[PDB]
């Protein structure tokens, strides 16, 4: 499932902004 | 209109403070530090006690030297200047700001409910009514910001706090900027980025309405419409113009999302002749009473539990770190107006 792919991804934690 | 009138008076209020910003209205020794609520690239947010009033605040600390290395001077000056000047029910109130030799400080209202992020990941997803309550409050906030010629540029669950009454508080104006017309800085968070931004086209207020759509999707689905393990993979998904909605999404929701998550700026909700009314008069928000959301009288679907003032149980734990203040003033000229 998409939920399961999300949860298994590297981006389920707090996401930093990109600056430049 | 009465919204138009409210905004007009609101612009006069904001302009007065914008032109004449406030400065050094406190000192670090007036606060007792208690607990780090959050962390970032230029520094952390700490629960703090105001010793003379007994009042708790969140205090955002920016290391001057780190701000400079990351070329965020102007961005950091925008944040304090905008934040002291604005006033809206769903925007954090900045109470004090000051600087010492080594850091910039902005003391803000403390929202004990914690980050929306924390609850969203735990619970997994929000019901549409739940999502809608939060979204309606963001719609109003942007309406107000954009009337002031402010763009926000960092909307995401991480930057939305739940307060005692279960309402949203928008913090972090680190990328907020007052611009008429266009700007080109690549900033934001990869998942929330509008295609304009990633395509170096030059962009405007409309990227906030795109980000709102990512938000609604992530709140309702429990994941963002474009994810992947590395940012470039995300940026390809965003520029491809291709979204799948979960199957539990009401069709009104899908429909609002399609107009918000629109790659064509001329066609994106929020950026047309009627601006924000296309959003507020959309089927999905029919249930919504805007004046009552504004006046804070709607029952919030979720009040977080808090067992006192200064309880931090809705925040993750972080490793603490001693606040070092140099004996030398570190970047005086660069931050003089802070």
């Amino acid at each position: 499932t998409t939920y399961a792919d999300f949860i298994a991804s590297g981006r389920t934690g707090r996401r930093n902004a990109i600056h430049d | 209109e009465s919204v138009k009138e409210f905004l007009a008076k609101a612009k006069e209020d904001f302009l007065k403070k914008w032109e004449n910003p406030a400065q050094n209205t406190a000192h670090l020794d007036q606060f007792e530090r208690i607990k780090t609520l959050g962390t970032g690239s230029f520094g952390r947010v700490m629960l703090v006690k105001h010793m003379e009033t007994g009042n708790h605040y969140a205090m955002k600390i920016l290391d001057k030297q780190k701000v400079v290395k990351l070329k965020q001077i102007e961005h950091t000056l925008n944040e304090k200047r905008i934040l002291q000047a604005v006033n809206f029910p769903f925007l954090v109130k900045l109470e004090f700001s000051f600087k010492d030799n080594s850091n910039l400080y902005m003391v803000m209202e403390y929202a004990p409910g914690g980050e929306m992020f924390s609850h969203l990941r735990r619970i997994g997803r929000f019901s549409e009514p739940h999502a809608r309550f939060y979204a309606a409050q963001i719609v109003l906030t942007f309406e107000y910001l954009h009337s002031l010629d402010l763009i926000y540029r960092d909307l995401k669950p991480e930057n939305l706090m739940i307060d005692q009454q279960g309402y949203i508080q928008v913090t972090d104006f680190g990328f907020a900027k007052r611009v008429k017309g266009r700007t080109w800085t690549l900033c934001g968070t990869p998942e929330y980025l509008a295609p304009e931004i990633i395509l170096s086209k030059g962009y405007n207020k409309a990227v906030d309405w795109w980000a709102l759509g990512v938000l609604i999707y992530e709140m309702a689905a429990g994941y963002p419409p474009f994810f992947a393990d590395q940012p470039i993979q995300i940026y390809e998904k965003i520029v491809s113009g291709k979204v799948r909605f979960p199957s539990h999404f009401s069709s009104d929701l899908k429909d609002l999302l399609r107009n918000l998550l629109q790659v064509d700026l001329t066609k994106r909700f929020g950026n047309l002749k009627n601006g924000v009314n296309d959003i507020k008069n959309h089927k999905w928000f029919a249930t919504t009473d805007w004046i009552a959301i504004y006046q804070r009288k709607v029952e919030a679907p979720f009040i977080p539990k808090f067992k006192g003032p200064g309880d931090t149980s809705n925040f993750d734990d972080y490793e603490e770190e001693e606040i070092r203040v140099s004996i030398n003033e570190k970047c005086g000229k660069e931050f003089s107006e802070f």
